[PDB]
């Protein structure tokens, strides 16, 4: 009773992750106390020391915690222990230890699904912004076009009509030849722009694609570690790292 | 009948990483394209409107481009419309997306970073042409300084201006007796914080004496000249300057007072150098101090110092010339305000989840200080998924004026439990203000190998970038600005609660924190607590022992070293507790460094704490001491609430007044500027440094623009010219190295491994690809020195685009520490932890040690011609082969004195399994490990008690150790080895607390195998912090025990 006790360092504190508020388990120098209530509050574990005939009149270890299990820790000191704490029952040994292969080939192919995906949803913010970077570059490289064809009108059409009869048509269409040049390959530029607004719309897509299923995955990720740790933990009460 | 007949239906041939390199990508000489072509044509906008395009090549100057179209332009119309060339500037749109003028017209067309190939001509706008060199500054930042003037944020704008207070205060220190200040920061001593020699030094020495070299330069120059003293090592450089001087200058002709006399005349007017490298011995340590000396003792190596003349030295120290940048209400007290904090959410916007797979979404919230100060509470799990919204209050069970300086909400979307993004707001903004009003925060996603709801550690702050979710919200708006109590304020309320405190009464059930023992305390209490400051600081405390400490608070200040164990013993919810201490930090004892950083990591989140930290380092921590945890340092800055504070103020001063830190600093900053969680914080950082750094900026932008061509050339390798021979990349490697351009950028810099070394003409037949996927390359280079001979003629090192080298980076900055903590304890294990720099995202630079073998090689060598099977006596058949009389002994007690170092180090580090492709012998007979991959046990998240041994000494190593014998592990030979391992295992253990906080500062760095302090964890486990030392022993010799299957148990 005593030493089963249903609840009775490092993994304390792994079989204390991610367990909600209340949450506990009691463990055990020997020339400093004796035992130690461990109790979870709200992501953070809170350590209660028990000094031993009274454990102060308590009698024993099982004593002291069925009393603050119904009630709060308020009263001591300025929360309860609410929670102390399947594997298809398999009184098998064998066979609850190919399960532990199994699920950890799920689990370790998960993972890799897992560690895939942020690589592209990382690579792919990445080249997003890239993208958003290219767009803001290109935008300005347009407008030192745009202003060069401001530019030229000026001083091409001071040019066109001061004199007119010296060149004329041989000044003006070498003029207006450059000219043309220009505009057309504003053209290129500006659909050279658009052309990449619409692959970051696609990416971004994706992008958001990406994210969606890394969701997905995690609460199933998560299940498929906590079966396993359960699964190997009922039968531990050398020979793992095979199947493992 | 093998896989009974079962078909995977969806498996495809058809290209399905697996069948390295996964970093990726970083465009380069022009838009979407690593290197331009060798011909190319640019459009050139003129002042008159006109484009001419020319034919230009790759590797053009700027000043032929212009030549040239100031020619060809005659043939286009208008001519008449320019003025003569020399009346403009180039100008055009680089791929950081900023119109960049073109002063340095010596650049090439290529080393331009251009986006689209087009160049405006402009006459110089601006005329202050010198301060726009801050391209100089953006270079070397990697982000151009014109994106930081256009932020809009106060603080940002505030850290730039008052930043300056911390440049101008160190640009003085500089120029107070220059030259020799000067040559000071640019050259500062390489010396060991320790002046005392360790024992096994000292009986190399001939009772405290060495023998060294001084070298001379007449005329022309040529001719140099030996002058093989022998003094005494704790002499100084002036005393061996003239020893020298006087060797060199008695006569046939002089008197012994003629010497005398010419020798004053002489003496001062030179310096030691290091022949070789550019290190010097500019003030008066001993000899042996000197880091070079010492390595010289230890090595059977004889000192070769030149005499340097001052003047000759003057001349090549350029004047730093500091320049100011363009850059240049009443409130009410939180304690007055009379409410609990409530804190109103509204709207997720951009939240992407499978309606399918989750069924409903909430927000869960929480205030924090490191850990919590109230009950985590969530809102109801309302519009879940399709467009979530709630428009609640959330209130928390803590008021307003109990709120800690240092309080932070975390916050996070979570799934039905799931976790689906984050954010952390400061609850005070940098000018003590309490936040009030609305907020919008873009959120981050949880990372790797984070199951946790919340992210409490992670920083603090919106995301920048925008499309992510963007979840707003709202904060109590008491009428006027609240701001945080002045320290005068809080003095007083802490001398009330102290009196207060002096009349409660007899009894209190729950005294717990209240003595009542008074002025005397027992005698088995001032026992448990120099007990409680000795246990490490993951050694969790009881809440029995934290309000223990919490009492007897006044008797902690006869403690010092209990003061972390003391903070975290503090409600920070009760500012009656963080008021009173408030003002026992005020006039705290300070403490050394090693102890003082702990108070730097995430869990002592107070400004008063950490600036008491901060005091510590100021006064006892040494510029030896800083660059050996630079690292850290650097990366502690991550937890600092604001930009502005005095851990960032004492760094950036260090930096400015020793370049050798200084150095690093640079490099470390840059290395994570990718990294967006701090490209803002270390962007403003290092502009300040840059701007005030002086003649170093101009090295520091040679060695950066080294190393992007490096990157670049690995780019192109690394895709494209991947399924092409070793053969063909090789010829594009070479062909590429002989291009101008990268014979400029590439040549003449310093080595950012060490910029003692310089790096001049490397020689391309030496030049090669390595062997591995990753593509690495293998350079070298000539010594430039005047005496190269004396050092090395050949400078060489390994840049590998590709792999993160900052696991590596730590790995062997621990090794280093764990070396030095072993010598200057006296018990030389020599470890060789190689140079190791990373300069960006999966990019580095890893030292070469030349004369160095993996045991395969070794193997391969010596095994016979019928492949049949390799002989364990090879390697120390080969190990023979070199060291041969009484050589032969002293390199067996190198390989044990080494391969006893490292099989400790790897142990309690828990580093990647070792085996014959990754550990090395030199011929001179040292062991070193390699490519040490994941530190802390990080293969152990698959299944992981494991508590591995990594090194496992198989018989080559053990027949070694023995001589040569049979049955080796019955040898005294191996008992003494045996000694050294259990004799390193504990002097480590008594510094258990370093190597924690050491790792729990590297926390913040976004490492997979640092994720939190339970990662750390291994190293308690490992050195066996929870037992006793004999008990620890026990469990070391038993762990070395099974992993070899016999030979440990005696003592
Ligand atoms: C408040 O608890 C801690 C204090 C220090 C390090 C870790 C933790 C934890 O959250 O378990």
């Amino acid at each position: 009773s005593l030493q089963d006790a249903e609840w009775y360092r490092e993994e304390v504190n792994e079989k204390l992750r991610d367990t909600a508020d209340g949450t506990f388990l009691v463990r055990d120098t020997k020339m400093h106390g004796d035992y130690t209530l461990t109790l979870r509050k709200g992501g953070n574990n809170k350590l209660i020391k028990i000094f031993h005939g009274k454990y102060l009149t308590f009698s024993s270890v099982v004593e002291l915690i069925n009393h603050y299990r119904n009630e709060s820790l308020a009263q001591y000191n300025p929360v309860k222990l609410l929670y102390p704490v399947q594997v298809v029952k398999e009184d098998n040994i064998e066979a609850v230890g190919k399960k532990l292969h199994e699920y950890n080939t799920q689990f370790q192919e998960k993972s890799r699904e897992y560690d895939r995906l942020y690589e592209e949803y990382t690579r792919t913010s990445q080249e997003i912004q890239m993208k958003r970077t290219a767009i803001e570059a290109f935008n300005e490289t347009i407008k030192i076009f745009e202003e060069q064809c401001q530019t030229q009108e000026r001083y091409s059409k001071e040019y066109i009509e001061k004199f007119k009869r010296e060149g004329n048509e041989k000044e003006i269409q070498r003029i207006m030849h450059n000219y043309d040049k220009l505009k057309s390959r504003i053209s290129e530029i500006i659909d050279s722009r658009r052309r990449l607004e619409e692959d970051l719309k696609k990416q971004a897509a994706e992008y958001r694609e990406i994210d969606k299923r890394m969701n997905s995955i995690k609460p199933d990720l998560i299940q498929l570690r906590k079966t396993r740790d359960q699964y190997l933990m009922w039968l531990t009460q050398k020979k793992l790292n095979e199947w493992l | 009948s093998y896989y009974h007949h079962h078909h995977h239906h969806d498996y495809d041939i058809p290209t399905t990483q697996g069948a390295s390199m996964p970093p990726r990508p970083s465009s380069g000489e022009l838009w979407g394209i690593h290197l331009m072509p060798p011909r190319i044509l640019v459009e050139c906008l003129l002042p008159n409107g006109m484009i001419v395009t020319l034919e230009c090549l790759r590797e053009a100057t700027l000043i032929t481009i212009k030549h040239e179209l100031f020619k060809e332009a005659r043939k286009y119309p208008l001519h008449q419309l320019l003025q003569d060339e020399s009346s403009y500037i180039f100008v055009s749109v680089t791929q950081e997306a900023e119109r960049e003028e073109f002063f340095d017209e010596t650049r090439r067309l290529c080393d331009l970073r251009l986006f689209q190939p087009f160049l405006k001509v402009i006459e110089p706008v601006g005329n202050r042409e010198e301060k726009i060199l801050n391209r100089e500054i953006g270079f070397a930042i990697g982000m151009p300084v014109c994106e930081f003037d256009m932020v809009k944020d106060p603080e940002v704008q505030d850290f730039r201006r008052n930043i300056l207070n911390v440049c101008k205060e160190a640009v003085d220190l500089r120029d107070l007796n220059s030259p020799h200040s000067r040559a000071m920061y640019v050259y500062p001593p390489n010396v060991e914080s320790s002046p005392e020699l360790p024992k096994h030094i000292y009986n190399k020495l001939d009772k405290g004496q060495i023998i060294v070299v001084i070298w001379v330069i007449v005329s022309p120059n040529n001719d140099k000249q030996k002058y093989t003293l022998k003094i005494n090592h704790d002499c100084v450089p002036e005393q061996v300057i003239a020893e020298a001087i006087r060797k060199k200058t008695r006569s046939m002709l002089l008197s012994s007072e003629q010497l005398k006399l010419c020798v004053l005349e002489y003496q001062g007017k030179y310096i030691l150098k290091v022949c070789g490298c550019d290190e010097y011995f500019l003030e008066k340590y001993p000899l042996s101090q000197y880091k070079y000396i010492r390595s010289c003792i230890m090595l059977g190596r004889m000192p070769n110092l030149m005499l340097m003349a001052k003047e000759s030295l003057y001349s090549q120290l350029p004047m730093d010339c500091f320049t100011m940048p363009s850059y240049s209400t009443s409130t009410k007290s939180l304690w007055v305000i009379n409410s609990a904090l409530r804190i109103k959410i509204l709207c997720a916007t951009y939240v992407n989840v499978n309606i399918r797979d989750i069924d409903k979404i909430y927000v869960r919230t929480g205030i924090y200080h490191g850990g919590e100060p109230l009950c985590d509470n969530v809102n109801t799990q309302r519009v879940p998924c399709s467009n979530p919204r709630w428009n609640e209050w959330l209130n928390y069970d803590i008021y307003i004026p109990d709120l800690p300086r240092a309080a932070r909400l975390c916050l996070s979307i979570c799934s039905v439990h799931c976790p689906l993004a984050w954010g952390n707001i400061n609850l005070f903004d940098y000018t003590d203000t309490l936040v009030s009003g609305k907020m919008a925060l873009n959120l981050w996603p949880v990372p790797h190998g984070l199951e946790d709801l919340l992210n409490p550690i992670g920083v603090t702050g919106s995301n920048p970038n925008k499309e992510t979710p963007c979840l707003e919200l709202e904060f109590d708006w008491f009428s006027s600005v609240v701001k945080f109590p002045d320290m005068s304020v809080i003095e007083e309320h802490a001398n009330w609660s102290v009196s207060r405190e002096a009349g409660f009464s007899y009894s209190h059930a729950g005294l717990s924190n209240r003595l009542a023992r008074d002025n005397e305390l027992r005698e088995n209490d001032k026992e448990q607590l120099k007990a409680i400051s000795t246990r490490d600081p993951l050694s969790e405390i009881t809440e029995q022992e934290k309000d223990f400490l919490w009492s007897h608070r006044h008797y902690c200040v006869t403690i010092p070293e209990i003061l972390p164990k003391l903070l975290l013993s503090v409600k920070w919810n009760s500012r009656d507790e963080v008021a009173q201490m408030y003002c026992l930090v005020k006039d705290w004892p300070p403490i050394k460094p090693e102890q003082a950083m702990e108070l730097l990591d995430c869990n002592y989140p107070d400004p008063m704490v950490r600036g008491f930290a901060v005091r510590c380092l100021e006064k006892y921590l040494t510029d030896d001491k800083l660059s050996q945890y630079l690292i850290q340092l650097v990366q502690v800055l991550k937890y600092e609430q604001y930009l502005d504070n005095l851990l960032v103020r004492f760094l950036l001063k260090k930096a400015l007044t020793n370049q050798r830190i200084g150095h690093f600093f640079f490099w470390h900053l840059k290395s994570e500027m990718h990294n967006k969680t701090v490209s803002q914080r270390f962007g403003l950082l290092l502009e300040s440094y840059c701007r005030a750094c002086g003649m170093y900026l101009k090295h520091l932008n040679r060695q950066v623009e080294a190393m992007e061509k490096l990157i670049n050339l690995t780019d192109i390798l690394k895709q494209e010219k991947k399924d092409e021979t070793q053969k063909v990349q090789m010829k594009f490697l070479v062909e590429q190295m002989r291009r101008p351009d990268f014979m400029d950028a590439l040549q003449g810099f310093l080595s950012p491994l060490n910029p003692a070394h310089q790096l001049g003409n490397l020689r391309l037949e030496e030049c090669r690809i390595m062997s591995s996927a990753k593509r690495p390359l293998w350079l070298n280079w000539e010594n430039p020195d005047i005496m190269s001979e004396l050092l090395f003629q050949n400078n060489e090192i390994i840049f590998k685009n590709g792999d993160d080298l900052r696991q590596d980076m730590l790995t062997l900055q621990i090794i280093r520490i764990m070396e030095n903590i072993w010598q200057n304890q006296g018990l030389d294990l020599r470890m060789l932890p190689y140079g190791c720099l990373s300069i960006g995202d999966c990019v580095g630079l890893i030292e070469v040690v030349r004369n160095s073998h993996t045991i395969m090689q070794i193997q391969c060598k010596g095994g016979l011609k019928g492949a049949l099977q390799f002989n364990s006596h090879t390697l120390h058949q080969w190990l023979k082969d070199k060291n041969k009389g009484e050589i032969y002994d002293a390199a067996i007690d190198l390989f044990t004195r080494s391969c006893a170092g490292y099989c400790v180090a790897t142990f309690i580090l828990g580093i990647g399994d070792r085996h014959n492709s990754n550990i090395m012998v030199k011929d001179d007979g040292q062991l070193f490990h390699i490519d040490f991959g994941h530190f802390l046990d990080h293969k152990k998240k698959k299944f992981g008690k494991r508590e591995r041994v990594p090194f496992v000494l198989t018989q080559d190593f053990l027949i070694v150790i023995s001589k040569g014998a049979q049955e080796c592990t019955k040898t005294r030979e191996f008992e003494r080895f045996q000694e050294m391992c259990y004799k390193a295992y504990l002097a480590i253990r008594q510094h258990a607390n370093l190597f924690i906080n050491l790792f729990s500062m590297m926390l913040g760095s976004g490492m997979p195998e640092l994720q939190s302090f339970d990662d750390i964890a291994y190293i308690r486990k490992t050195l066996a912090l929870d037992k006793t030392e004999q008990e620890a022993l026990e469990y070391f010799m038993k762990q070395m025990n099974d992993a070899h299957h016999g030979g440990w148990t005696t003592k």
